[PDB]
């Protein structure tokens, strides 16, 4: 069956270049568009590119109006998205999908580029002039409540345990370049010991924090 | 000899049919060689691109009263050219009959045809050997013409030998005899073909000969005769440059070269 | 086989 | 089911078909068949025919006509309705009035000529186009506004069921040495589709004593517009130079690829690509299929693989003698046939 | 270029509510709309093609009709699985564009946030900093207003399984030096569920 292979995306600083490689299985590159679409966290869908290997034509969103140069190789029948001067705003989660050029009826319905049927996976690109750092952790005390704080970790993501009721929050890209986050915890102050647990594998760090 | 009162009306005529015929041929000339790239036929074709290709030449030099402006080399090429590259198609014309009569071979095909371009080569290189530029003391003019030898200027009778005797005859009679056969076999360009290449060179070569008979001194020479020969001799080679245009006529000439509404039930 | 431009047309050629 | 539709240009006349692309089966092509609407307000020409036309364009010989009368219904012809013409005539009214067309086998192929980038005229090769006109006679003048046109297109699909592949062996010898140089190529399968890769096994036993320079692998397009001429012209669609050498008493083998697509293929002018309605993009001229064997008037298409061997020379005939050889395949560059 | 008006920016539903997600064209479309469903993380999965062709494999629920330049996405039967964005696109013209998404959230009884103060611990103080912490605690729906009294950053987790309820967590990050001239701290949330705003303080 048709599969899009989608591989080639890390940390990369403010304008590095990384180049996303669409490997296509079940059908031909020639035969086909194939598209690029980035969805940055927090946010929709925003159409990169488009390529028709057959005719050679392509189409590039105005986010992307240069900087990138999608292609394609039919020997091995796979797409290549080169990403050139990866701005900030850039770091989303890319993902390859395609369009079928085959018409229901004769060959080709060479203008339609319609719907993205095949779509693949997609991984996650970043742009952030940070170097890898491990997380620090602060406590929380006062129904009551409770937490630990970790902040200023970076990549993601971090892990947190302790030893119901345990919420986190999605990391919030600080104004420093770094992340943060925390987590919470409600136990009735009748019953008010409790170790929060940080751990981070990018950088195999670990802390233990007591809250009271 | 007074001087030919209509001599430019008629030049510019035939220039302009030499500009029908050069369009024409150069059209189908690159395409052939283009879009072809039979063996026979394609070494055939890379011939008669050439004379086309050298047509334009030959008619700014007779729109100049056969004068040549240009240098000597580039009368010697051309000229070279032109007789190689007419030898050729004259000689592979004869060997695509002799072909089509056997297949009715590939270490064959390609030794023939380096041969036949051999000859072709060969028998044309004499008449470039002694091509050369002069302007004349009187008149003031320059012109291309061949200078053979002083003590056997011999060569003019063996090389008109060889243009007619090699030229016409030897082609003509194997074409004929094996395009009858292949009649009497069966379609209908057949006819055509043996037509076409009688048409197209049988004139030429009479006309040639009757030249030779004139330069015999076997005539009594007039002035109308002189004016009937040029007329006649431009017209019949116009008609056999025309082969280089109606050879690709055995086969299609491709120039590769070159509101609804939407209702619904 | 000289096309009738470079042929040279006078009473004597030799 | 969008019908395309077509007014005449004075809003009179309404020609309705049914598609625009109809499928050569090589037995039987699919019939071109549809509805004519006419206003009786401005009907007055007394009479009106729709004639089907199949011409060639380079000068517009045409190679096919037929006309059915369009308008009174003839009072011989009586043949049965077709489901699309039948069902919109349900649709509009008792005011219009079929016409059923039977294309004649062994006819061209619905291929155009590539347009040149730099040229406006009409596009070249073979071509289909209703036309429907009111007319007293057929000698009476067609006016252009009292006429319509419509294009389509007979085109043909690739073969269903899988042929032999084709392998071509050779060998070639010379005098300088008495052993045999001895070449195969083969691909994968005996059909491809337009832009999809093609692999040529070139596999050698040089034994010879000269020297291998270079390899080169060719997809040329063998287009025959056989007229009553019988043509056939070459146009290379895609191309690989292989600079793998095999050395004198080399013994070689190697798969290369190419895959055959028109994104290359623009700049020359006049290659056979499909039938065009009025600019659409299309692909190279799927490969004709002759019935059996009759040399069809019109376009036909073949495509062959041609493997070479770009040997060195030298020796006693030096560079003189050539000492090129070659091996080349028939396969079939053709459209899947969709579900 | 063009752009397309989606509408609502989101709208929560409950099972079998009927949704309506408007598209509106700012051009003259031909029937060429197409849309997807992004749950997080994941990849768009193509529902709709061509405004009026459902793509194959996909629930028949989801009903693509177009009204000239207005394309309308309805979900007639809303199921769980149908608690994601969703992104009218146009492929008519070029460069291909989406919709603004609209998530489908869950629907349930309005309850205020439970509100929290969180005084920073020393160590950052020690670290040279301090990160004062506001937070907002089972709260539906997401509308909910925070504001600080003597550079804030605010994260909703996604809504909770069990109860469709939602945290934010608001912290004003500041250096000791100045953080230490404010005594009183203290932030003041309004929600919709809230009769009047709630104020938490405390001192440094
Ligand atoms: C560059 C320009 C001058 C080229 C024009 C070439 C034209 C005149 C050629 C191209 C194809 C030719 C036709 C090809 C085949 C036939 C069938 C034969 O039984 C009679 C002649 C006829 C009907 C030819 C007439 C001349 C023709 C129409």
């Amino acid at each position: 069956e048709v599969q899009l292979v989608e591989s080639g995306g890390g940390l990369v600083q403010p304008g590095g270049s990384l180049r996303l490689s669409c490997a296509a299985s079940g059908f031909n590159v020639s035969s086909s568009y194939i598209h690029w679409v980035r969805q940055a966290p927090g946010k929709g869908l925003e159409w990169v590119a488009s390529i028709s290997s057959y005719y050679g034509y392509t189409y590039y969103a105005d986010s992307v109006k240069g900087r990138f140069t999608i292609s394609a190789d039919t020997s091995k029948n796979t797409a290549y998205l080169q990403m050139n001067s990866l701005r900030a705003e850039d770091t989303a989660v890319y993902y390859c999908a395609r369009k079928s050029m085959y018409h229901r009826g004769w060959g080709w319905l060479s203008w339609v580029y319609g719907a993205m049927d095949y779509w693949g996976q997609g991984t996650l690109v970043t742009v952030s002039s940070a170097s890898t750092k491990g997380p620090s952790v602060f406590p929380l005390a006062p129904t009551a409540a409770l937490g630990c704080l970790v902040k200023d970790y970076f990549p993601e993501p971090v892990t947190v345990s302790w030893n119901s009721g345990v919420h986190t929050f999605p990391a919030v890209l600080q104004s420093s370049g770094l992340y943060s986050l925390s987590s919470v915890v409600t136990v009735p102050s009748s019953s008010l010991t409790y170790i929060c647990n940080v751990n981070h594998k990018p950088s195999n760090t670990k802390v233990d924090k007591k809250v009271e | 000899c007074p001087n030919m009162p209509n001599k430019s009306v008629l030049l510019y005529t035939l220039s302009f049919i030499y500009i029908f015929i050069f369009v024409i041929g150069m059209i189908a000339n690159s395409v052939v060689v283009w879009v072809n790239i039979h063996c026979y036929i394609l070494n055939l074709a890379i011939a008669d691109l050439w004379v086309v290709l050298t047509i334009p030449v030959w008619v700014v030099s007779l729109v100049q009263h056969n004068q040549w402006p240009m240098g000597e080399l580039t009368c010697k090429v051309t000229h070279l050219i032109f007789s190689i590259n007419l030898f050729g198609s004259i000689f592979f014309l004869t060997c695509m009959s002799v072909d089509r009569y056997l297949s009715i071979k590939k270490m064959v095909r390609r030794v023939v045809c380096i041969l036949v371009w051999l000859l072709a080569f060969c028998v044309s290189l004499p008449d470039t050997y002694y091509l050369k530029t002069v302007t004349s003391a009187s008149n003031n003019e320059t012109y291309c013409r061949s200078f053979y030898p002083e003590h056997s200027i011999e060569w003019l009778i063996g090389m008109e030998l060889v243009s007619v005797v090699l030229g016409f005859a030897v082609p003509f009679s194997i074409i004929a005899v094996f395009y009858f056969l292949l009649a009497r076999a069966i379609r209908k360009i057949i006819f055509s073909y043996v037509v076409v290449f009688l048409v197209c060179w049988l004139p030429y070569h009479v006309a040639v000969l009757l030249d030779i008979f004139s330069i015999l001194h076997y005539i009594p020479f007039t002035c109308r005769l002189e004016h009937a020969l040029f007329t006649a001799l431009h017209v019949t080679q116009c008609l056999s440059l025309v082969h280089c245009c109606v050879n690709p006529v055995l086969y299609s000439f491709i120039n590769r070269n070159y509101k609804t509404g939407l209702t619904k039930l | 086989l000289r096309h009738q431009s470079l042929s040279y047309r006078c009473p004597c050629r030799f | 089911t969008r019908v395309f539709k077509k007014a005449s240009p004075n809003g009179k006349l309404t020609v309705y078909l049914g598609k625009r692309d109809f499928v050569d089966h090589i037995d039987l092509v699919e019939p071109v068949d549809g509805v004519v609407l006419v206003d009786p307000e401005y009907l007055k020409e007394r009479r009106v025919y729709v004639t089907l036309t199949c011409a060639f364009r380079y000068f517009r010989k045409d190679l096919f006509v037929a006309n059915v009368q369009s308008f009174p219904p003839a009072p011989e012809d009586k043949k049965p309705l077709t489901r699309l013409q039948e069902r919109l005539i349900k649709k509009l009214g008792e005011h219009a009035y079929p016409f059923t067309f039977e294309i004649p086998p062994n006819l061209p192929c619905s291929v155009t000529l590539q347009p040149g980038p730099e040229d406006t005229g009409k596009a070249c090769g073979v071509d289909y186009e209703v036309k429907a006109f009111c007319a007293e006679n057929l000698e009476e003048k067609i006016h252009k506004r009292n006429s319509v046109r419509l294009v389509i297109r007979k085109v043909q699909y690739a073969p269903e069921r899988p042929g032999p592949q084709p392998t071509a062996e050779t060998t070639r010898q010379f005098l300088m040495s008495d052993k045999p140089l001895h070449l195969e190529a083969s691909l994968d399968k005996e059909i491809y589709y337009h832009g999809e890769p093609i692999s040529v096994n070139v596999h050698v036993t040089n034994n010879t004593n000269k020297t291998v320079k270079k390899i080169k692998i060719s997809v040329r397009q063998y287009a025959d517009i056989c007229l009553f001429n019988t043509a056939q012209y070459k146009c290379p669609v895609a191309m690989e130079e292989a600079d793998d050498t095999v050395a004198p008493s080399s013994t070689f083998c190697k798969v290369y690829t190419l895959t055959p697509f028109l994104a290359n293929n623009r700049e020359k002018r006049g290659l056979a690509l499909d039938g065009k309605l009025k600019h659409e993009d299309t692909n190279l001229a799927s490969s004709t299929l002759l019935r059996e064997n009759r040399e069809i008037l019109g376009i036909i298409v073949s495509y062959k693989v041609k493997v070479k061997l770009v040997v060195s020379r030298g020796g006693l005939l030096g560079d003189l003698a050539s000492s090129d050889v070659a091996v080349e395949l028939p396969f079939t560059l053709m459209h899947p046939k969709p579900k | 270029d063009i752009q397309m008006t989606q509408s609502p920016s989101s709208l929560s539903a409950s099972v079998g509510d009927r949704v309506t997600i408007t598209c509106r064209a700012s051009q003259s479309v031909s029937s060429a709309v197409a849309w997807y469903q992004q749950k997080p993380g994941k990849a768009p999965k193509l529902l709709i093609y061509s405004a009026s062709s459902l793509y194959s494999g996909v629930p028949s629920r989801f009903s693509g009709s177009r009204s000239g330049t207005d394309f309308t996405l309805t979900i007639s039967s809303l199921q769980p699985e149908d608690f994601a964005t969703y992104y009218c696109q146009q492929s008519y013209y070029y460069p291909i564009t989406f919709g603004q998404g609209t998530k489908v959230e869950i629907k349930r009884t309005v309850a205020a946030p439970s509100v929290f103060i969180f005084p920073p611990s020393d160590s950052q103080l020690k670290s040279g900093t301090a990160s004062v912490v506001c937070l907002l605690n089972n709260f539906y729906p997401r509308e909910a207003k925070v504001q600080w009294k003597v550079n804030s950053q605010e994260s909703v987790t996604e809504q909770d399984s069990k109860d469709s309820t939602y945290s934010l967590s608001s912290t004003l990050t500041l250096s000791k030096a100045d953080y230490e001239k404010h005594k009183v701290y203290a932030c003041e949330v309004t929600h919709q569920g809230l009769s009047s705003p709630v104020t938490k303080s405390f001192n440094r």
